[PDB]
């Protein structure tokens, strides 16, 4: 043979794409979950970027390999479509290729493996849709996510009122929960208990029960001017008695347009949500600011994405049992493909357990035991819908603890992971020019 | 300079267990293909240069003599299995290594060896309780005679063989040969002999002891073969004229003395000939050859004699005639002489054959084979031996289970479903224990040329639906109920296999270091 | 040729320089010795695939058996081995204690020498902490043996010694060993482990074993005599056969006539020699070799009870028990070299005929545990567990004081020693505090061998011990890292076991620390 390039095939090329995909997963395996470890990204210049976000790593990571590039393009599709779950997709796909490569060594053709993954993903989505929970403890929801936790019901009760006040349709009876509607601030007034909820917009400006709210942008009683007010023009407002203000921020007027006190060193013009955090010192109250915005969004993602599902590996542990039993019903060389699909899902609770510094073999076993007892009989003595506690390191009913995710994430993450494993596993040759 | 080991080799930890696990697989690989009746053979050669060809896992491991000590433990476990059962050495060695193969990656992941032992001891006990639960006793199933079911068992084991068409004829004689023995059954008591040429139907079922009778010396037209109550002599003496053993070389210087020396050398044969007749032995069966002159002696005295008998046939006649072997002939008396109802020379296949019948200690028999070649009779020798064991074990133990890996898949189902309801590290280990049981039916498919993937997957589905006895069919490439097919094995044999297999894996898994005293 | 070798001046002995830290090399050799035996600790100890000097494969978990076959060559490690041999005297347990604890002291001493502490300051601190340990250890004595000689009492205490040497058979062996030991404690101040001679027979299993009085031997009586109370006993290692003198005695056999005559001469010689036995009145004889068929007739002719013991060590027991010595010639009629025994008879136990030598008239303290087993390897390992069990109560003939087990004492003793280390000012606090952490290596090994996280176990023990909840040790369980009370569970060690082990382990480590350079010498 005489050609201007190279050529190669066999088991080594499928294994090369498997060993390549496994390397990308290990790069973002330990960074999975909220307690994920940080990772460095050393560019060719010499600079260093440090972060723990799996999506950010894959976007900036560079690995010269065709199979690895498929997972990079894969994460982009899952990101633009949903914007979450790119780390679990890359890890689940690598495990399927690992187990698939083992089956191919057992004389199991890839087309039989591919036909099984298409069936396991299909029934898994049916089982997911059968055990969902719809929009319906809102004091216990943000409590688990939330130093602010010393007073649980006090700070958390203000969060459920903030997230509920923003409820508004705004499209065809859609109602969502907008993000930039709450205005969290802070103070140091006499305690950490004096924090108060406000059912109105807190405008940080300085100079009435007049319903007329004037909104103007051009530059010269509740009159707002973004372009500023000259010195002489303020004298005319004193004649009529208007509470006119100059140099109004653009972003504030948009909220004031959509919308329509003695505070330490910056008196806010209140229109009559927001929560001003009166604390003791800047160290305590500053952390409480972000702590409220964090758990408020978790409750927001639950009430927005009306359909949700328990997180913490509860889905992956249940599918591991159902798909293992469904496999015996089919036969026809699809058992090992569907059965290996079940073990691949356990990587998510196995990876999260290792990141939480716990015995993953114990927690994953304890997690599968409760889910298996749910399938035996529907009695209430059998535990159901159990997840993982990453803080304490033990099982936890995520239905009560308030740990959920959108249904489209867990559903599409298996569809994208299955499509990528099929795309890499269908390859059986390498041709270079 | 002042070194601690000083040539002493020693290693410990995970590298030692993983090293012993790989050595255990090497012993299974030498007997992996021998599993089943249609399994591939192995050729072994010793320093003499002679080749031994057989698919017997027990005989193969005895000939290898591997130096690795982890392998010596597996081979030693096979010897205890022989004394306990007499078979199942391939299953124990093959299945023990499968437990080690499945727990290999978990050992590498840092799981302690002691945690692995707790799973094997637990899953094994749960499996033994399930064997006794699924095991069924069959004595009078549907009021059918036991001889009928026992023939269906031997026919299935001999099906798809050289005697496939005439398996019914061989099925009857195999059961009849086993029925001819006493309560204390034994495989070594029955002999199997081969006779070249002829059809399969001409194979004779001898009631007593017989031998090839390579005796081809003179003395014909005499020696009345029939005897009603003869006295059988068991000797190893050579009565040749010019015997390699017995001679008399007396040098003298007198003609008259030579007449006595030539007669004295003759007297040594005659005195030995008379001592046999002195006690009254009607049948002289000697290990060594006999000369033409000694044939004429007993031919005139109304007595039979024929040497060139193998040692095994004599000792098999020792237990049959009820006497004893006596190398000498001077002290020959009734204490070693035998008895029988009918001793007659038969010309089956043209060659001469001697046999006894109706002896007092007649605890043995003989199976004569007729075929077109020697290998047809050598394969049939062991192929019928398998059916004789099946018929024997059914009489001893009536509690049985479905063979062909049928019970291995139910235990794989029960232990796998039980492991799901076990929180802790025992879940993955008991599940691995379950998956290791599937190697027995997987090799029965591979050794039979079938696709183990398609059968083992179809078979696992039938077990989930409720099939408690379905297994592998060596003849047809399909799933079949081995219980209805009368392919049975005792329940205690399968218990002692798992116990010996788990005990062997636990002993290897419990090992951490190998110490070697330099000497 | 310059530059020369650093400090190498004595027979080419490698003298590791100051930067090379010659003391560290000896610590590494003793450190490596512990790692071989650290895994053989407790009931979950990992067995060793030992290869004897005769190319024999034995599997065991005994520490002394490992060191015998493991030819230790580094003399620094031999000091700890010699301490283990001294640990075998005055007590029959705690061998791994001397190895695991001494290695922990040497391991932690290297941490101190790296800081800069002198070798003498570390030695003085360990010797001080050893004294505090001997003062704290009596306070840890929670319960003691009730001194009743009851099989229920004795079996309860032997469970801890038999465990960690043969797991699973803890229940049977505790009762079997108890039945043989309680039969001698009435002999005040005369109990000896040497009196309990263990004999092992190939059989079904350990459950088929039993206990018997006197010196039991598996080989049945070759003669036809059942029982005889003849004290005149004589052992003849020479096999019974045709007699031959130490002189020339050239027997020339030419014709068949002379063959039968001298063949009958052997009949007269054995009849004449066996006659000499009965002339002295010795109706009991023990053979070391084979036995001739004609001698069996002469044995029954004069009514002499003939016994065949082919093992040499079986004869040495008789030579040291009754006194009958093994002479080289064919039955020397020497009454002086004969023994004494009050009762001798054959007995059938477990479908097996066994000879018995007991003392009916005399007081007697001899006993024997007839072991049964399918595998000689596993059966020989059960013998070593019996000696550790019998020797446990040979110590209790002394002051009967027990302490908790499962690492409970090691944390309670480490907690108290760390207190004195904090109060004691100066540089001794470092070696005293590390002496307490050396005790933590015991439950760390006990937890590691059980498949449990070590640090998770030590944290729980120090927590409950801080609450005053003494007697709390490690719960042997593969999945459960929790703890439990060792007293209520019935796990108890011996006081003198920890005393002599802590004393010898400290001296073994101090003798290694005092050494700083190993030198070769030619005679
Ligand atoms: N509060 C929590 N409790 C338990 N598990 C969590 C929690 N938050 C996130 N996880 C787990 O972390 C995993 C990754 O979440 P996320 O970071 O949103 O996706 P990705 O890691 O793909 O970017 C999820 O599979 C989820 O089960
Ligand atoms: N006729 C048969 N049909 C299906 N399987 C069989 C048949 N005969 C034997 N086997 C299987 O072959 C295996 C090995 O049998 P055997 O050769 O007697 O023991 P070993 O292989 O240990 O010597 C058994 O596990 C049994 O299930
Ligand atoms: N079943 C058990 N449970 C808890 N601890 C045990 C058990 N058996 C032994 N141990 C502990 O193991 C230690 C060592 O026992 P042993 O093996 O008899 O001595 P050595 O290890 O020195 O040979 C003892 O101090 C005891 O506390």
């Amino acid at each position: 043979l005489s050609v201007f390039g190279d050529r190669s095939t066999g088991e080594t090329i499928r294994s090369q794409n498997v060993m390549a995909a496994a390397s990308i997963a290990n790069i973002v395996k330990s960074s999975l979950g909220p307690v994920g470890l940080d990772k460095m990204l050393v560019d060719d210049i010499g600079d260093v970027t440090i972060t723990n976000d799996g999506a950010t790593i894959l976007k900036l990571l560079e690995v010269e390999h065709p199979a690895a590039k498929v997972l990079c393009e894969l994460a982009d599709l899952q990101d633009k479509e949903v914007g979450d779950g790119t780390t679990s997709v890359v890890i689940i796909a690598a495990e399927l290729l690992k187990n698939a490569d083992e089956l191919v060594k057992q004389k199991i053709h890839p087309t039989s493996v591919i036909s099984g993954y298409r069936l396991a993903c299909k029934e898994a989505v049916r089982y997911i849709n059968e055990n969902l929970i719809v929009n319906t403890c809102l004091i216990n929801a943000a409590k688990t996510s939330m130093i602010i936790g010393i007073n649980g019901d006090f700070f958390a009760n203000m969060v459920v009122d903030a997230v509920l006040a923003i409820k508004y349709t705004d499209i065809r009876g859609q109602p969502r929960y907008p993000v930039n509607s709450v205005n969290i601030l802070k103070a140091h007034g006499r305690s950490q208990m004096e924090s108060m909820l406000i059912s109105g917009y807190a405008l940080n400006c300085v100079v009435i029960v007049n319903a007329k709210i004037a909104c103007l942008d051009f530059s010269l009683n509740v009159i707002l001017t973004t372009g500023g007010i000259d010195d002489m023009c303020l004298k005319y407002f004193v004649e009529a008695g208007a509470m006119a203000v100059r140099r109004v921020l653009k972003r504030d007027l948009k909220r004031i347009a959509k919308a329509s006190e003695r505070i330490c060193d910056d008196e806010l013009i209140l229109i009559k949500a927001s929560i001003i955090l009166r604390g003791a010192n800047d160290f305590m109250c500053d952390e409480m600011e972000r702590s409220l915005h964090d758990a408020l969004c978790v409750v927001k993602r639950v009430l927005e994405s009306k359909s949700v599902v328990p997180g913490g590996g509860a889905v992956e542990a249940a599918l591991s049992i159902y798909l293992e039993n469904y496999a015996t019903s089919m036969g026809s060389r699809e058992q090992l493909a569907i059965a290996e699909f079940a073990r691949s899902l356990l990587v998510i609770p196995n990876t999260l357990a290792v990141n939480a510094a716990q015995d993953s073999t114990d927690l994953v076993a304890k997690l599968r035991a409760f889910h298996n007892e749910a399938q035996v009989n529907p009695e209430r003595k059998n535990l159901k819908w159990i997840g993982l506690d990453l803080s304490n390191g033990k099982p936890r009913d995520n239905k009560q603890a308030g740990v959920f995710e959108p249904t489209i994430v867990k559903v599409k993450s298996l569809k994208f992971a299955t499509e990528a494993a099929i795309t890499i596993l269908r390859i059986d040759d390498l041709i270079k020019l | 300079v002042i070194l601690l080991k000083e040539g002493t080799d020693s290693s410990q930890g995970i590298p030692q267990l993983v090293s012993n696990i790989s050595a255990c697989q090497v012993i299974a690989e030498a007997v992996r293909t021998t599993l089943g009746p249609r399994g591939m053979d192995k050729l072994i050669v010793d320093g003499r240069g002679k080749a031994t060809i057989s698919n017997d896992g027990a005989t193969i491991l005895k000939l290898l003599d591997v130096v690795h000590p982890a392998a010596k433990t597996l081979v030693d476990i096979a010897k205890s299995q022989d004394a306990e059962v007499g078979d199942g050495t391939t299953s124990v060695t093959l299945l023990a290594a499968e437990f080690l193969k499945q727990v290999k990656p978990y050992v590498e992941e840092g799981l302690h060896p002691q945690i692995i032992i707790r799973a094997f001891r637990t899953a094994t006990q749960l499996a033994v309780n399930k064997i006794k639960e699924i095991a069924v006793t069959v004595k009078k199933a549907d009021k059918v005679e036991q001889r009928k079911l026992l023939e269906k068992c031997a026919m299935t084991a001999l099906s798809s063989k050289l005697i496939s068409q005439q398996k019914a004829f061989f099925a009857k004689m195999v059961v009849d040969a086993v029925m001819m023995l006493d309560d204390l059954l034994q495989l070594k008591m029955i002999g199997i002999k081969k006779v070249q040429g002829g059809a399969l139907e001409d194979s004779q079922l001898v009631a007593g002891v017989a031998f090839k009778k390579t005796f081809s010396y003179a003395g014909f037209e005499m020696q009345p073969k029939k005897y009603h109550n003869p006295k059988i002599a068991l000797l190893n003496v050579e009565l040749e004229l010019k015997a390699e053993k017995d001679n008399a070389e007396i040098r003298v210087h007198t003609v008259e003395d030579y007449q006595a020396i030539v007669d004295a050398e003759w007297n040594i044969l005659y005195d030995k000939l008379e001592k046999i007749h002195h006690s009254g032995a009607k049948v002289v069966s000697s290990k060594l050859p006999i000369g033409d002159v000694a044939t004429q002696y007993f031919a005139d005295r109304d007595m039979f004699c024929a040497g060139r008998v193998p040692e095994e046939d004599l000792k098999r006649t020792m237990m049959a005639c009820g006497g004893s072997i006596q190398t000498s002939v001077n002290a020959l008396s009734a204490d070693v002489l035998g008895r029988c109802q009918v001793f007659e020379e038969t010309q089956i296949g043209g060659e001469r054959y001697n046999f006894f019948t109706g002896c007092p200690k007649a605890k043995t028999c003989t199976f004569i084979l007729r075929g077109g070649a020697e290998q047809f009779m050598e394969e049939t020798e062991r192929s019928l031996h398998d059916a004789i064991m099946i018929v024997r074990r059914a009489i001893k133990n009536d509690s049985v289970v479905a063979g062909g890996g049928a019970i291995e898949m139910e235990l794989s189902k029960y232990l796998r479903d039980y492991s799901r309801t076990i929180p802790g590290k025992q879940q993955l280990l008991i599940g691995a224990y379950a998956k290791a049981l599937e190697i027995i039916p997987r090799q029965l498919c591979d050794n039979a040329g079938f696709d183990a993937t398609n059968i083992l997957n179809k078979l696992r589905a039938r077990h989930a639906q409720g099939g408690t006895w379905y297994g592998v069919d060596i003849n047809n490439e399909d799933i079949a109920d081995n219980f209805e097919a009368f392919v049975w094995e005792p329940a205690m044999v399968r218990i002692n296999a798992l116990t010996a297999a788990s005990e062997a894996a636990c002993l290897i898994v419990s090992v951490d270091e190998t110490i070697k005293n330099p000497r | 040729k310059a530059p020369g070798f650093a400090q190498m001046l004595k027979e080419g002995a490698k003298h590791f320089s100051g930067l090379e830290e010659a003391v560290y090399r000896n610590i590494q050799a003793c450190k490596e010795l512990a790692q071989t035996t650290r895994t053989a600790y407790g009931p979950n100890g990992m067995n060793k695939m030992v290869i004897n000097h005769l190319e024999k494969l034995f599997v065991t978990n005994d520490a002394a058996t490992i060191l015998r076959e493991l030819e230790v060559q580094h003399p620094a490690a031999k000091m700890i081995v010699m301490a283990s041999h001294m640990q075998e005297q005055e007590v029959g347990d705690g061998t791994n204690f001397v190895l695991v604890f001494a290695g922990a002291l040497l391991e932690l001493a290297e941490e101190l020498l790296r800081i800069g502490l002198s070798v003498s300051e570390v030695i003085e601190g360990y010797e001080i902490a050893c004294r505090k340990a001997h003062e704290i250890l009596p306070n840890l004595v929670c319960c003691s043996a009730k001194n009743l000689r009851d099989i229920d009492e004795v079996s309860s205490l032997l469970r801890t010694s038999i465990m960690s040497k043969q797991y699973g058979n803890e229940v049977f062996l505790a009762k079997l060993i108890a039945q043989a030991c309680v039969s001698i404690f009435p002999d005040s101040g005369h109990f000896n482990v040497d009196n309990i001679r263990v004999c092992k027979i190939l059989g079904s299993g350990i459950s088929s074993s039993s206990v018997l009085h006197g010196m039991v031997f598996k080989k049945e009586t070759e003669g036809d005599v059942t029982s005889v109370k003849d004290a005149k006993i004589a052992v003849y290692s020479c096999p019974f056969d045709g007699m031959i003198t130490e002189t020339k005695g050239t027997v020339l056999i030419k014709t068949a006539e002379e063959l039968m005559n001298f063949s009958k001469g052997e009949e007269n010689l054995m009849d004449a020699q066996v006659k000499a036995i009965a002339d002295t009145g010795a109706n009991v004889v023990v053979t070391g070799g084979k036995v001739a068929d004609m001698a069996l007739h002469y044995a029954n002719k004069y009514n002499i009870m003939l016994v065949r013991l082919n093992s040499k060590w079986d004869l040495r027991r008789l030579c040291k028990t009754v006194g009958a010595t093994a002479l080289p010639r064919l039955t020397p009629p020497v009454l002086e070299e004969m023994g004494h025994c009050d009762s001798v008879y054959l007995s059938e136990v477990g479908d097996t005929q066994v000879v018995v030598f007991k003392h009916e008239k005399e007081d007697g303290a001899i006993s024997t545990i007839v072991l049964r087993g399918s595998t000689d390897n596993l059966m020989d390992d059960i013998e070593r567990a019996v000696d550790d069990g019998v020797n446990t109560f040979k110590v209790l003939t002394r002051d009967k004081r027990l302490v908790p087990g499962g690492g409970a004492t090691e944390i309670e003793l480490a907690k108290q020693i760390t207190s004195y280390g904090e109060t004691c000012p100066g540089l001794e606090q470092y070696a005293i505090k590390k002496f307490a952490e050396a005790f933590e290596a015991i439950p760390r090994a006990l937890a590691e061998n059980s498949g449990v996280k070590a640090n998770e176990v030590i944290s729980k023990l120090y927590a409950v011990h801080q609450e005053g909840n003494k007697n709390v040790g490690l719960d042997i369980e593969a999945e459960v890292p929790a703890v439990k009370d060792m007293l209520e569970a019935g796990i108890l060690d011996t006081y003198l076991g920890k005393y002599w082990a802590i004393k010898l382990a400290t001296n073994a480590a101090v003798t290694v620390l005092r050494v700083d350079q190993i030198i070769m010498a030619k005679p």
